């Protein structure tokens, strides 16, 4: 039962008796500690990438799961020992979770938010030093401690070990096929509590599905966080530019290199072409002795024959090589034109982006409220789902004007707070809804006006912020229901 | 940590609906996460409206909503609470 190193994802084919895992006592390597330390100061770092094509070569049935394990104390702030026996869920600082990024399913170490997991006790069994944790939704996970044999990292053609350990933002759908738990042993065993996540291996069809769902959630988040959706592009548009610039540089190297090779091969040829002319004159010289087979010359002639076929073959070889160099040089010259055209487009992209990144940055910098708004009725919030939405109400404008707000986010919170206190605007809000408006938050819409995760009334602008339109101008602003706004822009 | 309404006891479920109605959250994003979660447990057609846009004469206080979900689910062939 050679033990698998902590923090190194491996396949365990299940049995009828559940999964088989064998841990060690020996503490987790510099690597993972590194990651968890790095990661300490939702984002995450990829341990592995999965390739179903391969996993099936050995596990054709696709029954195999992917287990990964850590010693609980490295995850949890409160030692598992000093924890009530009534608690089913201990809080954790990081988790091991399946994510889907760049078109492969992959196992990875997540963090950056509040997280907390099942805690389950491990019943013992006939076998000596072998217990059964059963985590809801996984198979029976029968464990086995071993500090006798030196630790191993298992290597399976399906599961890869992605070197790039950059912290990247993590999946919205993270964990969608994972079940983890801190598992504790009974007190008279002396075995440390161990963390285990157990993830399904998604098939490529299922991965495209997660991928799709992942992209859709990203859209939502992008429309409900303009503040910094833009600030993200500016990174992608700057990265794409910095990369494209290097492309020019590497092309220049190839093309400046092709110019010398051209020049060199060109002169190699010239020389070799003079040598032919020399030898071919030398044969003209002794041409005389051509039909006198018993003369000094009819050797000296034959000799020139040879000098020439040699000198001639040489020319043929220098020519191929020169042609070839000429080809390379032409292709190279086009590679820059093409590659350097790419930089011009990428340099335009990064301008557009950086302009938008500063206009969409204004809505996160202070200002004074302005405008008059317009009269409204009892059906104020009803209007937010008709026409071009409902406007800010006059009565609200009046109460807010000239006041200073640290950020437009605060201006919304405040608009709703003047709606909660106004009986006629707030006539449409319920007790449960009113709890949200006065707590700041945007009030919820009817179901029929909701769209996925956008379930609450939105403040938008007519003349957008990205087209320099005033952030805080209440004649500008429009209350809309998620659906209504979505419809408005099509 | 809870995929079916049958993971919740009646008194456990009530707590979630009393969290949501009072808006007892650290952020609007965690509130909306709770409501989106509530919706899925109920499988109910009104959806979020059970809380924020109740029918005429329904009870919209935390309990009455637990009560609406309870009898609806039972009356349309659906699993019940824990216990």
């Amino acid at each position: 039962a050679a033990p698998v190193a902590f923090g190194f994802p491996a396949l365990s084919t299940p049995g009828a008796g559940g999964l088989a895992v064998s841990i060690s006592a020996s503490e987790l390597s510099a690597a993972i500690a590194g990651i968890i330390a790095k990661l300490k100061k939702p984002f995450g770092v990829v341990l592995s990438s999965l390739i179903p094509s391969e996993i099936a070569k050995d596990d054709p049935n696709m029954m195999s799961k992917i287990v990964t394990s850590l010693p609980a104390d490295d995850i949890t702030e409160s030692p598992v020992s000093s924890l009530p026996l009534d608690k089913a869920t201990v809080n954790v600082n990081v988790r091991v979770v399946d994510d889907v990024k760049d078109e492969r399913q992959n196992i990875s170490v997540v963090s950056g938010v509040p997280m907390s997991v099942p805690v389950v006790d491990a019943k013992p069994t006939e076998r000596p030093g072998v217990f059964t944790a059963s985590i809801p939704g996984a198979p029976v996970l029968n464990i086995s401690v071993n500090d006798s044999t030196p630790a191993v990292q298992t290597l399976s053609p399906g599961v890869t070990n992605n070197t790039d350990k950059d912290v990247r933002p993590a999946g919205f759908t993270q964990g969608g096929n994972t079940r983890d738990a801190v598992i504790r042993f009974p007190k008279d065993s002396g075995h440390n509590a161990v963390y285990v996540s157990v993830s399904d291996v998604l098939s490529p069809d299922q991965v495209k599905q997660r991928q799709d769902e992942e992209n859709r959630r990203q859209q939502e988040w992008d429309a409900t966080h303009p503040v910094e959706a833009a600030e993200r592009n500016c990174e992608r548009a700057r990265a794409e530019l910095n990369q494209a610039n290097e492309d020019v540089a590497r092309n220049q190297e190839r093309q400046a290199k092709a110019v010398q090779v051209y020049n060199s091969r060109k002169s190699e040829l010239d020389a070799a072409n003079k040598t032919l002319a020399d030898a071919i004159a030398e044969i003209k010289q002794f041409n005389r002795f051509a039909h006198d087979p018993m003369a000094g010359g009819h050797r000296m002639w034959q000799m020139a024959g040879l000098k020439a076929q040699r000198a001639q073959t040489d020319v043929n070889n220098k020519q191929a090589a020169f042609d070839a160099a000429a080809k390379e040089k032409s292709d190279a010259d086009a590679a820059l034109s093409a590659a350097q055209e790419r930089r011009k487009q990428k340099e335009n992209k990064e301008k557009d982006a950086k302009d938008k990144c500063a206009m969409e940055s204004k809505r996160n910098k202070p200002g004074k409220a302005t405008g008059k708004g317009k009269p409204v009725g009892d059906k104020w919030l009803d209007d937010a789902g008709k026409d071009s939405g409902a406007p800010i109400p006059d009565r609200i404008a009046d109460k807010l004007r000239d006041k200073e707000f640290k950020s437009f986010d605060d201006f919304r919170k405040a608009v709703w707070e003047e709606v909660s206190k106004d009986p006629e605007l707030s006539k449409n809000l319920n007790p449960s809804n009113k709890s949200s408006v006065s707590k700041g938050y945007s009030p919820f819409t009817p179901k029929n006006q909701q769209v996925g995760g956008r379930k609450v009334y939105e403040l938008h602008h007519d003349k957008p912020i990205s087209q320099g339109g005033e952030v805080y101008d209440m004649d500008n602003i429009r209350v809309t229901t998620p659906k209504r706004h979505i419809d408005i822009h099509r | 940590l809870k995929h079916s309404i049958s993971d919740y006891t009646e008194a456990e479920f009530l707590q979630l609906v009393t969290t949501i109605c009072n808006a007892d959250t650290s952020s609007e994003e965690e509130l909306v996460k709770l409501v989106t979660h509530f919706e899925e447990m109920t499988e109910h057609p009104s959806g979020s409206d059970l809380i924020y846009y109740p029918k005429e004469g329904d009870d919209d206080s935390p309990s009455g909503i637990v009560n609406t979900v309870k009898q609806w689910r039972a009356a349309n062939g659906k699993s019940g609470f824990k216990q």
